[PDB]
């Protein structure tokens, strides 16, 4: 669970940081996971 | 616990920035043609983005649609079989007014001479979805001992699974990709690759039996060191792993969304 919380803490952070400046990348905003 | 660490994997996501190369166009069209910016998941294929790359520069192509395609980054052929998560850390290395931005920096290129190793972009649709239930195929070998529980879901069940990656839809992957094993492994499906940005790159898929035992990293260093290691960071989704995590759980909670666990060796001085 400790492990599990180290886990979760550096993955939540990880999405954080290259979550960053996101807007700047929104020219497929409606369609994330591309298309078939 | 588990489901809220695939949930922080599932919603992993990255600043991409594609470049399409001028010999893909026509000469004199406009600037915002060759460049995307986009949110790309690190659960995924760039080549999933080829449709939307394809209907942005249709009508400047500089060519009627035997050349080959593949992407590059700064200079250097990526295979875009395999996640864009584990591409991403293997560029990345120990990285794991004025801002730092985060992003994955992409180009398109054609040629005649494919590069070594390199699986040129198709034109078959099914390219990706084909290659990656081929992948799962495997890991369902490696981890039950036969590939029975795959082969047994239903023809709409499969497509499915790959629909998921494209909606990303989370239920649906967690449903089917449990399905195909959610007992304890008789092995692990690990892939352990360097860096192709620094160095010498390399990548080795070691079999690591797990019957009847529960190993560490540590305990694995046999294949992860080399014979002249006989200094090292362990990167897997992005992350820092210490040595003394269990194998196991490693795999069941850190496993990419090809069934594969995949580590990357950075080194730390």
């Amino acid at each position: 669970d400790s492990m599990d919380d180290l886990l979760i803490r550096r993955l939540t952070d990880r999405n954080d940081k290259e979550a960053h400046l996101n807007e700047l990348f929104q020219d497929n905003s409606g369609a994330i996971g591309g298309n078939i | 616990h588990m489901n809220d660490i695939k949930q922080l994997l599932w919603n992993g996501e990255l600043n991409v920035l594609v470049s399409i190369d001028p010999s893909f166009l026509m000469k004199g069209s406009p600037r915002e043609i060759a460049v995307l910016r986009i949110r790309v998941p690190r659960e995924t294929y760039l080549v999933n983005y080829m449709p939307l790359i394809w209907n942005k520069i249709k009508s400047f192509l500089s060519f009627d649609p035997e050349k080959y395609f593949w992407f590059e980054h700064n200079k250097t052929p990526i295979p875009w079989n395999y996640p864009v998560g584990v591409l991403f850390d293997c560029l990345a290395g120990k990285s794991a007014v004025k801002d730092v931005l985060t992003f994955l920096r992409i180009h398109l290129v054609m040629g005649d001479s494919l590069p070594p190793t390199i699986i040129p972009i198709a034109s078959s649709k099914t390219q990706a979805e084909k290659f990656w239930f081929h992948q799962w195929k495997q890991v369902c070998f490696i981890l039950n001992g036969s590939s029975k529980a795959i082969m047994s879901l239903s023809v709409n069940e499969a497509r499915k699974f790959w629909g998921s990656v494209i909606t990303r839809n989370f239920q649906d992957f967690i449903e089917i990709s449990n399905k195909i094993s959610s007992s304890r492994p008789r092995h692990i499906p690990l892939i352990i690759q360097t860096s192709r940005t620094s160095g010498t790159f390399r990548i080795s898929q070691p079999t690591i039996s797990m019957t009847g035992v529960n190993p560490t990293l540590k305990d694995i260093e046999g294949d992860i060191l080399d014979v002249k290691e006989g200094d090292v960071m362990v990167i897997c989704q992005g992350i820092e792993i210490p040595w003394h995590m269990l194998l196991y759980d490693l795999y069941s909670k850190l496993r990419s969304f090809d069934g594969f666990l995949y580590i990357t060796l950075v080194p730390i001085k």
